[PDB]
């Protein structure tokens, strides 16, 4: 994928709304202030939100609803010396380009927008909403955030619909603009959302992908991470075997709680083994300050070196041998009694017995 | 289940502590109105959600 | 000594910009039309 | 060594003879000496 | 050079046939034999048990003598092969077929046979049954139920339904094949 | 110009590699050269031996070690280590958010180091701004300036991973003292230092100053008082295993096995080797370990005023020490709560995936240490449900002290249990049991047995 | 120049794989230039030396992508460079990685000049058309709408059979942009854009029905009408 230098990309959270203030007039090869605005929004409905009088640098402003044109190969999108070209939150690949330089506003970074060369980042101190899978919820049309505006940055408790006809693209944009009105609300809020599960690991799947390319551009770390839902399905039957309600216990503090774990007895938690597992699926390494080591799925490792020690660096053959194995099952068996079910394995050895 | 179907919490409750109170509860009439409870529960459950999404489906 | 004046502001921004959206998604005093 | 090269020897010249000459079984060799045979002709 | 894979295939279907460790029949020749020969000889985790039926290939009538780490080695490597569980007894098996086989002569028809010479007195059954009959009185009941009780039938028919639709495509002729000849195969092996 | 002998680099390592004060015990020759080495007086020194002090470290196969012939490694910032980052982020947890950087980007630590990051961006930026030029959107903070979480330079301390993340408190605090070193992301950095043989405008100094090849470890001479010591070779954890066990069943009540934790950093000489056995690191591993079944009786007493040391000084080498028991005797630093070690001896064997559970056969038990670690175990055995044996009993068995519902459908229970020897754990029974007092929530439990109960207990789907 | 490498072949297959690896590898597109006089002489090797350090502003080149984008950004690479391949002469080739700099001097294309989409082994290009492809698996033909293929070693013929008639009870429905070509043999042109948004129309035939207004194919480009043309129009 290639993209014209005319065009920057500016992303945001800030965006989840127009910004109507950054808009401005671009200039021509003989350095003429265009005074027509054009604005691009993914959907008719957002036409609706932008106002026409906040652009007093421009005489005439007209929005339209970005289209797929076939016709033109993104590689050298047509240009419009007549008008200053804006795009809000595009879906699908910008054909049209304006005087000067053509200016992108998103929340969401998708391919379209990960190779253009201008890539400004706004940064912002991160703010988690609630995850809160369950059957007095607020339901929210995710196709119209800023409708639900009031809505969102007051109650705590959201349903997330969508039309049955919304496509893909909308409904990830509706998401990363609700995640970021929860990134600026004081209070986290809790939500679900009535879609089918594989449908929801998706959308989960393309915001990280779209979170991890704001990091590729520049973004800030945010720990305001989603969880897939056989991650969610594990912690839930863990709560339930420790006796932990779930609607009392969040997954995060769930987490969190084997921090007291992780480095005193230098061992990773199983919780975090399992939720790393299924990111894998869809190794593990950490450390403290100062600290010499690191603690891994594999043990102890000496910080810097790879995550498995020499092979050569400890000889097994004194127990790991049919022989030894071997003797011990079958003394197992008989002091046991038992017939079946029992399975003896030598014990390797990382850097560090 | 009428007054789960219309929301009367007060009333659902009021059957609640009485069916407590009333016969052999724990036995068996226990189970089985907690299963009577279960099931329509699990039906509005299921219908909710989508009536919400439907009332605010443009 | 380059502080990080725009992570600041960003930050100070930030507290009140969910009022500043929400003035800008406010009622309006009367149709014009 | 598992294979006795000489009387590996000595059984795959029996049958292979023996079918040298004729085109029948001989009801005195055994699935062995076939077996017997082969393994001194893989040996080999 | 040898296709060690077929090699391989046939030499563990020959094994299953000749251990009984598989209600599966089917037709074998001195190509499947030959086939298991060179394969375990060319084996270097099997060469134990090639040894092994290279020495029937004598008089045969004999116990063969091994060290525990031998006898280890030999069912860990038999075990490897047909992926199980196993015991000396199958390994014994296993000896006495290969055993009669590579004694008996070439033929056009299949020797249809039993199981014989596994595990020298020979006892009859009678005197198995009074044998087996003293010890078990001696032995003690490990678990019991109280009189009376109750079988505890199901009762949704919907699950019955279910199981009956998971199990149409099961041909009856194949399972009571299976399951008689399983039943044959262990009373052989519990006789030998 | 001062001059070093081969037999002196090891001295020459000891103090310039790592974090060591007690430099009284360096010879006149190795002190002095050291000292200029160190203050940065190159121009007192002879170049062809720092030479020599750089094909030895080669020799010796550092690891991350990068250079060239050129004296400006030692003269100028220049990158000394090299190696990639590759974090596997989990982004669950509230890690040291620092500025991210890309998987498999290279990184390298150069001997730059700086009391105050802030005022070095000034000069590190406008290098920078050389190398990229153009208006590049970066991600700029005090502390460095990243580029496409790719390229660019950021301070940090003299020590980290690049490969895992950064979590909890801090086992060492030498930050007090110590001075951030500089890393450089990407190749178009690390050549362009090395080409231009870059070097802040001076006001060493007490702004920054110049460690080359410093890792900095927390080094200290042992000052012990040895009552006796001895050496043995091996590459097999049974017979440290044995020594462990041996000593413990003779007289002693608990072992001090030391690992040191840079024994995998080179193949260092014999001489350094010995040179650094009368030094330890304050952040090297130690384990309390002490046997799991304790002699009742005084009649197993051995001496009360004296320690046993097992020092993995090597990959392969081992010194088994006995030194008087003397508050001055320094030790690494571990956790202030260090949870001790426990032998495991063959009537049990430990859980595979568990560091604190063990199942004895002839018993019939399966066993979850409250705050203790496992140690020695050369055998691990999987979990399954049939060492739950389901107990028998017409009448439930009473039960006493604190219990726990694991399965009330499968009759499991949680039980505490002290060795008589005072060990605290857990016993998890199945069968027909009854408690005399009220059941209690697992969540009463400790997060460490809660981890143990859960991968015990949760089905590996 | 970040790095260079050379090359020497009359395969199109090895030039075809270097492109390959490079774009799977991190590349998000290639730049591959063909200079426009390599077949004007025996250039001496010294001669083409000294003309490697120049390029002429008309000489060919080919903004050259992967037809299937990885969607998440593992798969990105250094966001400041670019690969270049150079047939700089009649059978030599120079591989070369640069800087990204707007200053770099590039042949002249056309100014809206079409983008080449590498062909993978999923499809085949049709005989007779520079954006046509077929994938059996699927069983679909597509047309890529502004986009020219690139790298087919191989093509197949059109002919009927591709365009196996769907069978289905109900009539299938359809959305988007929907074109009658035969409505005798329900064959139809249905507006598609892979979800990595690469825009092309996919040629169907079968039991269809639209939701919205059939379209007339004059509102097609031209390029995608002569494509159609060439495809069904028979060869008599």
């Amino acid at each position: 994928m290639e993209c014209p230098f005319q065009i920057q990309v500016c992303i945001s959270d800030r965006f989840f709304a127009f910004p109507h203030n950054l808009v401005e007039p671009q200039s021509d090869v003989g350095n003429k202030l265009i005074e027509n605005l054009i604005v691009y929004v993914p959907t008719d409905d957002d036409r609706l939100y932008i106002d026409k009088k906040q652009f007093p640098k421009f005489n005439s402003v007209l929005v339209y609803r970005h289209e797929h044109d076939v016709n033109i190969d993104s590689r050298s999108p047509k240009k419009t010396a007549s008008a200053t070209i804006v795009y809000w939150n595009p879906l699908v690949p910008i054909t049209e380009i304006g005087a000067g330089e053509t200016r992108v506003f998103s929340v969401l970074l998708t391919n379209n927008l990960f190779y253009c060369n201008t890539m400004i980042v706004h940064h912002e101190n991160p703010k988690c909403p609630i995850e809160f899978t369950y059957p007095n919820l607020r339901p929210i049309a995710c196709e119209i955030p800023l409708s639900h505006f009031k809505e969102l940055v007051e109650s705590n408790d959201f349903l997330l619909c969508f039309n049955l006809e919304t496509s893909t693209m909308v409904k990830i944009l509706s998401l990363k603009r609700i995640f970021c009105i929860f990134q600026y609300r004081k209070q986290p809020a809790r939500y679900v959302i009535n879609l089918p599960h594989e449908e929801i690991d998706n959308l989960y799947n393309k915001l990280n992908w779209e979170r991890t390319r704001r990091l590729m551009k520049g973004d800030v770390p945010s720990n305001c991470a989603t969880v897939n839902r056989s991650s969610l399905k594990y912690i839930k039957q863990a709560q339930s075997l420790l006796g932990i309600p779930d609607y009392s216990q969040t997954v995060v503090d769930f987490v969190k709680m084997f921090q007291k774990i992780i480095f005193p007895y230098q061992l990773v938690p199983n919780v975090i083994i399992k939720l790393n597992n299924f990111d894998q699926m869809v190794k593990i390494r950490l450390f403290c300050k100062n600290d010499s080591i690191a603690i891994s799925s594999s043990g102890i490792v000496p910080i810097n070196m790879p995550d498995f020690s020499p092979p050569n660096t400890f000889d097994y053959s004194d127990y790991a041998n049919r022989t030894n194995i071997n003797f011990v099952t079958q003394r197992v068996l008989t002091d046991g009694g038992f017939s079946s079910g029992i399975t003896v394995t030598p014990v390797k050895y990382n850097y560090y017995l | 289940i009428f007054h789960l179907i219309y929301n009367n919490e007060n009333a659902v409750n009021t059957i609640c502590d009485n069916l407590k109170y009333t016969e052999g509860f724990t036995s068996n009439t226990q189970r089985v109105i907690h299963s009577v409870y279960a099931t329509t529960k699990s039906i509005l459950d299921t219908t909710n959600p989508n009536t919400f999404c439907s009332r605010v489906s443009r | 000594v380059d502080y990080e004046k725009e992570s600041k502001r960003r930050k100070l921004e930030d507290e009140d910009f969910l009022k500043l959206k929400a003035l800008e998604f406010s009622k309006d005093i009367v149709n014009e039309k | 060594e598992l294979i006795n090269m000489r009387r590996y020897r000595n059984a795959a010249r029996k049958l292979i003879h023996h079918y040298s000459l004729n085109s029948t079984s001989s009801t005195e060799y055994k699935i062995s000496d076939v077996v017997m045979t082969m393994i001194f002709l893989l040996r080999s | 050079l040898i296709n060690m894979r077929r090699y391989r295939n046939a030499a563990r279907k020959l094994i299953h046939h000749y251990s009984l460790n598989s209600t599966s029949s089917t037709e074998y020749k001195i190509s499947d034999v030959v086939m298991t020969m060179i394969f375990l000889l060319r084996s270097e985790k099997y060469h134990s048990l090639f040894k092994l039926l290279e020495t029937t290939f004598d008089d045969y009538t004999c116990r063969p003598q091994m060290t525990q780490v031998q006898t280890d080695t030999l069912l860990d490597a038999v075990r490897s092969l047909l992926e199980m569980t196993i015991d000396l007894t199958t390994v014994d098996i296993m000896r006495s077929s290969f055993a009669r086989c590579f004694n008996s002569p070439i033929m056009r028809y299949a020797k249809i046979v039993l199981l014989q010479n596994v595990a020298d007195k020979r006892t009859t059954l009678e005197e198995l049954l009074i044998e087996r009959g003293e010890k078990i009185q001696m032995l003690q009941p490990q678990q019991y139920i109280n009189s009376g009780t109750e079988i505890p039938f199901c009762d949704d028919a919907e699950f019955l339904n279910r199981l009956l639709k998971h199990i149409d495509p099961y041909p009856l002729s194949r399972m009571y094949y299976n399951a008689a000849n399983t039943m044959f195969y262990t009373t052989m092996e519990n006789y030998a | 110009l001062l001059t070093l002998e081969r037999d002196h680099f090891k001295y020459l390592f000891l103090t310039s590699y790592f974090d060591l004060k007690d430099n009284e015990h360096v010879p006149s020759e190795p002190m002095a050269f050291i000292r200029n080495y160190l203050n940065c007086t190159f121009d007192l020194l002879d170049d062809a031996v720092l030479m020599n002090y750089f094909n030895y470290l080669q020799s010796m196969q550092l690891k991350h070690l990068v250079g060239s012939t050129s004296t400006n490694i030692f003269k100028f910032v220049k990158p000394q280590f090299r190696f990639v980052c590759d974090r596997t982020t989990v982004d669950i947890l509230e890690f040291d958010t620092r500025m991210y950087i890309k998987p498999g980007t290279p990184v390298y630590a150069t001997n730059l180091f700086t009391s105050n990051p802030r005022k070095m961006m000034a000069f590190l930026y406008a290098e920078f701004g050389k190398v990229f030029k153009n208006k590049i959107f970066v991600n700029i903070n005090n502390y460095g300036c990243v580029l496409a979480g790719s390229a660019g330079f950021l301070f940090d301390d003299a020590y980290v991973d690049w490969n895992g993340v950064r979590m909890c408190a801090a086992p060492r605090l030498d930050n007090n003292m110590h001075p951030f070193r500089l890393y450089l992301l990407g190749e178009d950095m690390a050549k362009h230092f090395v080409d231009n043989n870059i070097l802040p405008p001076h006001p060493n100094n007490s702004m920054f100053m110049l460690k080359n090849f410093y890792k900095g470890l927390p080094l200290f001479k042992s000052k012990y008082t040895v009552v006796n010591s001895t050496k043995i070779v091996t590459r097999k954890p049974n017979d440290i295993f044995n020594e462990i066990d041996k000593e413990l069943n003779g007289n002693c009540p608990f072992i001090k096995f030391i690992q040191r934790d840079y024994i995998f950093d080179a193949q260092f000489p014999p001489d350094l080797l010995d040179l650094l056995n009368e030094y330890m690191t304050k952040s090297s591993i130690m384990k309390i370990i002490t046997k799991f079944v304790i002699e009742e009786n005084p009649a197993m007493s051995g001496e009360m005023s004296r320690e046993i040391i097992l020092d993995r000084y090597s990959v392969d080498n081992y010194r088994k020490l006995y030194i008087k028991m003397e508050i001055t005797n320094q030790f690494p630093v571990m956790y202030d709560h260090e949870s001790s070690y426990i032998f495991v001896s063959k009537d049990f064997l430990q859980l595979k995936g568990t560091m604190n559970a063990f199942y004895a056969p002839k018993q019939r038990i399966l066993s979850i240490l409250a705050v203790n670690r496992l140690f020695g175990a050369t055998e691990t055995i999987d979990f399954h449900p049939n060492l739950l044996v389901y107990r028998q009993s017409s009448p439930p068995v009473r039960l006493t002290g604190d219990v726990y519902v694991v399965d009330k459908n499968e009759k499991v229970f949680l039980v505490k249990h002290v060795f008589s020897n005072t060990v605290p754990a857990y016993l998890l029974i199945r069968g027909d049991y009854e408690s005399s007092s009220d059941l209690k929530s697992l969540r009463d439990l400790n997060p460490w047995v809660q981890n143990t109960l859960l991968k015990l207990l949760i089905p590996d789907s």
